[PDB]
RNA sequence: GCGGGGGGAACCUGGGGAACUGAAACAUCUCAGUACCCAGAGGAGAGGAAAGAGAAAUCGACUCCCUGAGUAGCGGCGAGC
RNA sequence: AAGCUGUUGGGAAGCAGCGCCAGAGAGGGUGAAAGCCCCGUAGGCGAAAGGUGGGGGGAUAGGUGAGGGUACCCGAGUACCCCGUGGUUCGUGGAGCCAUGGGGGAAUCUGGGCGGACCACCGCCUAAGGCUAAGUACUCCGGGUGACCGAUAGCGCACCAGUACCGUGAGGGAAAGGUGAAAAGAACCCCGGGAGGGGAGUGAAAUAGAGCCUGAAACCGUGGGCUUACAAGCAGUCACGGCCCCGCAAGGGGUUGUGGCGUGCCUAUUGAAGCAUGAGCCGGCGACUCACGGUCGUGGGCGAGCUUAAGCCGUUGAGGC
RNA sequence: GCGGUAGGGGAGCGUUCCCGAUGCCGAUGAAGGCCGACCCGCGAGGGCGGCUGGAGGUAAGGGAAGUGCGAAUGCCGGCA
RNA sequence: GAAAUUGAACUGGCCGUGAAGAUGCGGCCUACCCGUGGCAGGACGAAAAGACCCCGUGGAGCUUUACUGCAGCCUGGUGU
RNA sequence: CUGACUGCGAGGCCUGCAAGCCGAGCAGGGGCGAAAGCCGGGCCUAGUGAACCGGUGGUCCCGUGUGGAAGGGCCAUCGA
């Protein structure tokens, strides 16, 4: 096969609208036709009227922050045991971070629906329901500590 | 990649100018006046393409009425009788028989007369 | 597809490899496009009404002048003055997904193999980096110039010998890419080159 | 270049897990003086919006 | 006796330091330590061997790039940064 | 490195014939389209003198140990605190740390700063002296390369340009490239004061004749065909007719006599033929882009997964990690 | 079923540039220009014929924009 | 041997009509083709993107017991 | 006598937004009545103000190495 027609399979058409002409998007050019169609409209996203925005709502979202700001803390990443049921042997945060579901969130914590495999599991915490569903299958040690 | 205006604007202009010939003054030499006058001309042409019908209908009708009035009746009586006779014949134009073969026209006058009432 | 002919000093035996049967032309389109758009290089330049070399003074009062109404001569309405939306230097290349690349590659080699034009070789009598030797060897392999040929091998000397030839294009094994595969009607390459080709994908 | 998030928005609006936008019921801070207990419960909750709702989303989205 | 003086397209450091404009007015803020003036530097300059980072009993001079991140935060908690 | 013959042409590199080199089939010139005609190209070779030169090699300056005891030293109007401010994401905020104009004013390891007011505890660090390459930035200069310009473009300037010219001055700031392969640049005769032409001659071409390739449009003229001096017109259009012209034929081209009809273009407008706005006419320049970040749609790759960024390796339009 | 401004949608034409190009077209004459009552397309436009001109041009199929002018008391030049 | 100006012109009167103020529309009347010398009624004649008026959350100059600032002066503590 | 209750709220009215308005019924605990039942203020339609900012009380919260404290959040109520 050769450069005669690898051509894009009849849908990608670069046909950008060229509005300056006598037919298509004549004169006024693009949707304009009036005024205050010049440099640029004020936003409009959040803005305008000049009245009060929707800004009449309010921040209940407290703890917005202090000057030192963010307080670093062990962020807990959860994981359903139905996605854990994909493989079987004896899991540790290493295996979970290797599989695809963890992403170095570090503090692992199995939970949720799905069905339990009788395998073993080390974590940092355990949800009640998961702990029970897995209790009806196999063993499980708690976190390291930190 | 840059692309000057180049040949294009001339070519187009020349094309319009080709129709402009025959017009008076700048109206046939200058592209702009040529364009305007060509527009007006186009519209006039389209309208008179419908005018032609009315005009010829009228001419025919006058001639028919004249030659018909030579025999004794007017165009109204003529068409009344003719359409009443059953002769859907003669798209009014073909009543040119007023000119050539007026005898046929006369027989038609009779056939309209008797069938009129 | 599979049953490609392998040439060696001992006969015309055969071989086999994966090489998908189905071949989406649009994929080759996007890969080749990516290649030609990455090999592209931005350089076209122009100057704005501020990139000009003129003054800024209002050329005349505008009030009572009777004339038009203008500012500095750098304005694009002026001849010589700044360009409007002229091209500036910019990067045309992007990141086409690796999967797509290896895909299209294997697909190109596949199509060339399906046409039968592919040919794995090991016999290289044209040892010394000399055109006439490669010409005789090509005369042996059934090459003749009737078909444009892409040659792929790690041998520097063979590369040299085939380099000047117009109906042929030199190429390293790591240089293997869809554009060159598409260019030439017929593909010929080394067992080692085909091995590392299989190493990228196979 | 690279849209900065609207800090005012996030400090007072929550994006739903699906797509809707949630804010607190207004009218429960300054107008109180002897307003009925019916008021201060129904104003204590949060709610959706409508078409400014669709505007709100744009003001975030890296978030 | 040794050295200095002046020049150099842009780059660099330091000493000074705006307003239009933005906020659909405007004064806090914004444009911005940007324009510019001045001094000084060299093929670069600045920076640089912790009285540091800040949460790991962890890192181990400085500079530059990607990411961290439009996060932490700052803000007539507005514009915006 | 590797070319001769025939052929057409004013001229071959074209055409036809057989043939040759290639680690060179990049390109440029040669009267037209050259791998082999010239300059080059692939690939190699080269410095008495100057510059550069840890990449390598030598040399020096320099540096290298354990335990005990003693109370000597360890950067001053400094630390620290307060007043007024700067820097940091920090606008006084619960406002620390670093920096310091004013005031008070120590300690020398049982010392002192700091980890966001302050306190305790737990830890990090040694202030008030100084030096240092590399990685980074830029482009007056040199080279390379363009899905960059092609004389209104591209640097303002392809050309005797920051010139002419303008302004007291700082400053402003242009236009202007083109004979032909070769000047072979037109002797001599003729008209003319010259200018300028007519022969003649050169040349493929002089409709390449010297601001000379190609020579568009407005605009100005000459000749010719048609037409007009009782006719009321956005200048056209439809109809028939006459004169003129190309064609066997039928038809067609040009013009306009009479007849029917007919309130320029753009814009701004409730509304224009408007006594509302803009254009003397012609040619060229001229206006919805790009970057990053979003959002729906969309063509594909993959799929509980998908994708890499800087960079490194490679190459010199080769991609890979 | 088909009047149509603002506006939305669909399908196309031409200009420059790249792949297709170590190619094909070009002195038996390229691009550009002038002319036409001829051919094709609804149209933007493409093609042929005569003349001029003298060295370049670029298919089918794709790619990228300094891409189409009649007006801005627009800009430059030329001429009424 | 210029100039402003100039959409194009084959540019008449009345009565009406119409964005109400028509050489261009309708109706009627008038008028052989081209110029020279004069007048200035019309072409809302030329000239200046109205100096009057209003609008713009435009600019600038001035005022004061408009607001907030700054210089300058008065003033307590402190260093000298 | 104190339902001028606390924890809610099916379903609507009106409505661009926000906002305003009607409300059966469930759980807790009480009022009046023998009971049936009625009570989440007044025959009803005006008697009012998003947000930012701060005052006060309260509490399952956060609180920058850890323990406190400063500060902040949440609930209640206050400054037009
Ligand atoms: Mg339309
Ligand atoms: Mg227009
Ligand atoms: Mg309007
Ligand atoms: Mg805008
Ligand atoms: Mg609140
Ligand atoms: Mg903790
Ligand atoms: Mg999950
Ligand atoms: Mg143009
Ligand atoms: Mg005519
Ligand atoms: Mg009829
Ligand atoms: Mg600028
Ligand atoms: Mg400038
Ligand atoms: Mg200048
Ligand atoms: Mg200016
Ligand atoms: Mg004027
Ligand atoms: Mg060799
Ligand atoms: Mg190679
Ligand atoms: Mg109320
Ligand atoms: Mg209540
Ligand atoms: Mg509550
Ligand atoms: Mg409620
Ligand atoms: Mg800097
Ligand atoms: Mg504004
Ligand atoms: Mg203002
Ligand atoms: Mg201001
Ligand atoms: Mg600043
Ligand atoms: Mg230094
Ligand atoms: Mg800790
Ligand atoms: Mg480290
Ligand atoms: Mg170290
Ligand atoms: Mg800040
Ligand atoms: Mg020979
Ligand atoms: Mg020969
Ligand atoms: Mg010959
Ligand atoms: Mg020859
Ligand atoms: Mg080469
Ligand atoms: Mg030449
Ligand atoms: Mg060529
Ligand atoms: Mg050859
Ligand atoms: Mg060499
Ligand atoms: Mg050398
Ligand atoms: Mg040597
Ligand atoms: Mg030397
Ligand atoms: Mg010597
Ligand atoms: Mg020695
Ligand atoms: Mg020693
Ligand atoms: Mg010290
Ligand atoms: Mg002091
Ligand atoms: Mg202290
Ligand atoms: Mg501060
Ligand atoms: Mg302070
Ligand atoms: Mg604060
Ligand atoms: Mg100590
Ligand atoms: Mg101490
Ligand atoms: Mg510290
Ligand atoms: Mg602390
Ligand atoms: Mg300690
Ligand atoms: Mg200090
Ligand atoms: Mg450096
Ligand atoms: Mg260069
Ligand atoms: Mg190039
Ligand atoms: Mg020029
Ligand atoms: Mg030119
Ligand atoms: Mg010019
Ligand atoms: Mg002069
Ligand atoms: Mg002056
Ligand atoms: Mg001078
Ligand atoms: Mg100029
Ligand atoms: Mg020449
Ligand atoms: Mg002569
Ligand atoms: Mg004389
Ligand atoms: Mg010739
Ligand atoms: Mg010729
Ligand atoms: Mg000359
Ligand atoms: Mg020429
Ligand atoms: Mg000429
Ligand atoms: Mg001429
Ligand atoms: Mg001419
Ligand atoms: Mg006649
Ligand atoms: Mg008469
Ligand atoms: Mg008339
Ligand atoms: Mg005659
Ligand atoms: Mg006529
Ligand atoms: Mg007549
Ligand atoms: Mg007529
Ligand atoms: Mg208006
Ligand atoms: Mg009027
Ligand atoms: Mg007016
Ligand atoms: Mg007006
Ligand atoms: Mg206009
Ligand atoms: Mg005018
Ligand atoms: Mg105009
Ligand atoms: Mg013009
Ligand atoms: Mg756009
Ligand atoms: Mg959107
Ligand atoms: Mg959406
Ligand atoms: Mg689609
Ligand atoms: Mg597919
Ligand atoms: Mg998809
Ligand atoms: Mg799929
Ligand atoms: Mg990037
Ligand atoms: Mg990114
Ligand atoms: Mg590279
Ligand atoms: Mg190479
Ligand atoms: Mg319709
Ligand atoms: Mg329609
Ligand atoms: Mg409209
Ligand atoms: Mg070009
Ligand atoms: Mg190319
Ligand atoms: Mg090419
Ligand atoms: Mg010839
Ligand atoms: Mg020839
Ligand atoms: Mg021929
Ligand atoms: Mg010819
Ligand atoms: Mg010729
Ligand atoms: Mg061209
Ligand atoms: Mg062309
Ligand atoms: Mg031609
Ligand atoms: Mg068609
Ligand atoms: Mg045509
Ligand atoms: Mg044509
Ligand atoms: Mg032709
Ligand atoms: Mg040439
Ligand atoms: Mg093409
Ligand atoms: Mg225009
Ligand atoms: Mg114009
Ligand atoms: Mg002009
Ligand atoms: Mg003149
Ligand atoms: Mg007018
Ligand atoms: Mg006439
Ligand atoms: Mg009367
Ligand atoms: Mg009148
Ligand atoms: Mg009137
Ligand atoms: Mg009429
Ligand atoms: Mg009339
Ligand atoms: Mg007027
Ligand atoms: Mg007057
Ligand atoms: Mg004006
Ligand atoms: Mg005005
Ligand atoms: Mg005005
Ligand atoms: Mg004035
Ligand atoms: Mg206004
Ligand atoms: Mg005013
Ligand atoms: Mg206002
Ligand atoms: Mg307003
Ligand atoms: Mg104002
Ligand atoms: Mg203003
Ligand atoms: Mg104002
Ligand atoms: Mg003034
Ligand atoms: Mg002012
Ligand atoms: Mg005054
Ligand atoms: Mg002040
Ligand atoms: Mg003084
Ligand atoms: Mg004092
Ligand atoms: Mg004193
Ligand atoms: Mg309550
Ligand atoms: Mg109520
Ligand atoms: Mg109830
Ligand atoms: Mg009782
Ligand atoms: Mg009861
Ligand atoms: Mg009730
Ligand atoms: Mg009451
Ligand atoms: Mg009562
Ligand atoms: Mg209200
Ligand atoms: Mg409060
Ligand atoms: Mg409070
Ligand atoms: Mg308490
Ligand atoms: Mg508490
Ligand atoms: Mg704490
Ligand atoms: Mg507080
Ligand atoms: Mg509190």
């Amino acid at each position: 096969d050769l450069r005669p027609n690898p051509g894009a399979n009849k849908r990608r058409k670069r046909v950008g609208r060229g509005p300056g002409s006598g037919h298509g998007k004549t004169a006024t050019r693009g949707h304009k036709g009036q005024k205050s169609r010049s440099g640029g409209l004020k936003d409009p996203r959040r803005f305008e009227g000049g009245r009060s925005t929707t800004l009449m709502r309010l921040p209940k979202r407290g703890m917005q922050g202090q000057v030192p700001g963010e307080i670093k803390r062990p962020r807990y990443q959860g994981v359903n045991l139905k996605d854990l049921a994909r493989f079987e042997g004896e899991v540790t945060p290493e295996l979970l971070v290797r599989a695809g579901l963890l992403k170095k969130g570090y503090r692992l914590k199995i939970l949720g629906e799905g069905e339990a495999k009788p395998l073993k599991v080390v974590a940092h915490a355990f949800s009640k329901s998961a702990l029970e569903k897995l209790k009806a299958a196999g063993g499980e040690p708690v976190l390291l500590e930190a | 990649p840059r692309a000057k205006t180049g040949v294009v604007r001339r070519r187009k202009h020349k094309k319009i100018l080709k129709l402009a010939k025959g017009y008076w003054g700048l109206r046939s030499k200058s592209f702009r006046k040529a364009r305007e006058t060509l527009f007006a001309a186009g519209n006039y042409a389209y309208a008179h393409r419908k005018r032609r019908k009315r005009d010829f209908r009228r001419l025919w009708i006058v001639r028919i009425n004249a030659a018909c009035r030579q025999h004794g009746l007017n165009y109204s009586t003529f068409i009344h009788g003719l359409k009443k006779a059953g002769i859907e014949v003669d798209r009014k134009n073909l009543a040119d028989l007023a000119v050539r073969e007026p005898q046929v026209f006369a027989e038609l006058v009779e056939r309209a007369k008797a069938a009129q009432g | 597809m599979y049953q490609i002919p392998v040439l060696s000093p001992s006969g015309r035996r055969e071989l086999a490899a994966d090489l998908p049967a189905e071949i989406n032309p649009h994929l080759l389109w996007e890969v080749v496009r990516w290649q030609l758009a990455k090999r592209r290089r931005g350089t076209a330049s122009t100057k704005t009404r501020g990139e000009v070399a003129y003054s800024g003074r209002k050329i005349w009062p505008q009030k009572h002048t009777g004339r038009a109404r203008h500012g500095d001569i750098g304005a694009p309405i002026f001849v010589g003055g700044g360009v409007v939306f002229g091209p500036k230097p910019r990067d045309y290349s992007y990141t086409l997904p690796k999967k797509v690349r290896k895909k299209g590659l294997a697909m190109a080699v596949a199509d060339r193999a399906r046409e039968g034009k592919l040919l794995l070789v090991e016999a290289f009598a044209g040892v010394n980096g000399k055109t006439k030797e490669f010409l005789a060897w090509a005369k042996e392999a059934g090459l003749d110039g009737s078909e444009s040929v892409l040659l792929v091998t790690g041998n520097e000397l063979v590369r040299r010998a085939a380099r000047n030839l117009p109906w042929v294009v030199t190429l390293a094994p790591e240089g293997l890419n869809v554009y060159d595969i598409v260019r030439t009607e017929r593909l010929v390459m080394d067992l080692d080159a085909w091995e590392v080709f299989q190493n990228r994908i196979g | 270049p690279k849209m900065k998030t609207h800090k005012g928005a996030k400090k007072r609006v929550k994006i739903t897990a699906s797509g809707k936008v949630v804010a607190m019921k207004t009218g429960k801070r300054h107008l109180n003086w002897q307003k009925s207990g019916k008021e201060i419960r129904q104003k204590g909750r949060k709610f959706v919006l409508a078409k400014p709702e669709a505007e709100r989303i744009k003001l975030l989205l890296p978030y």
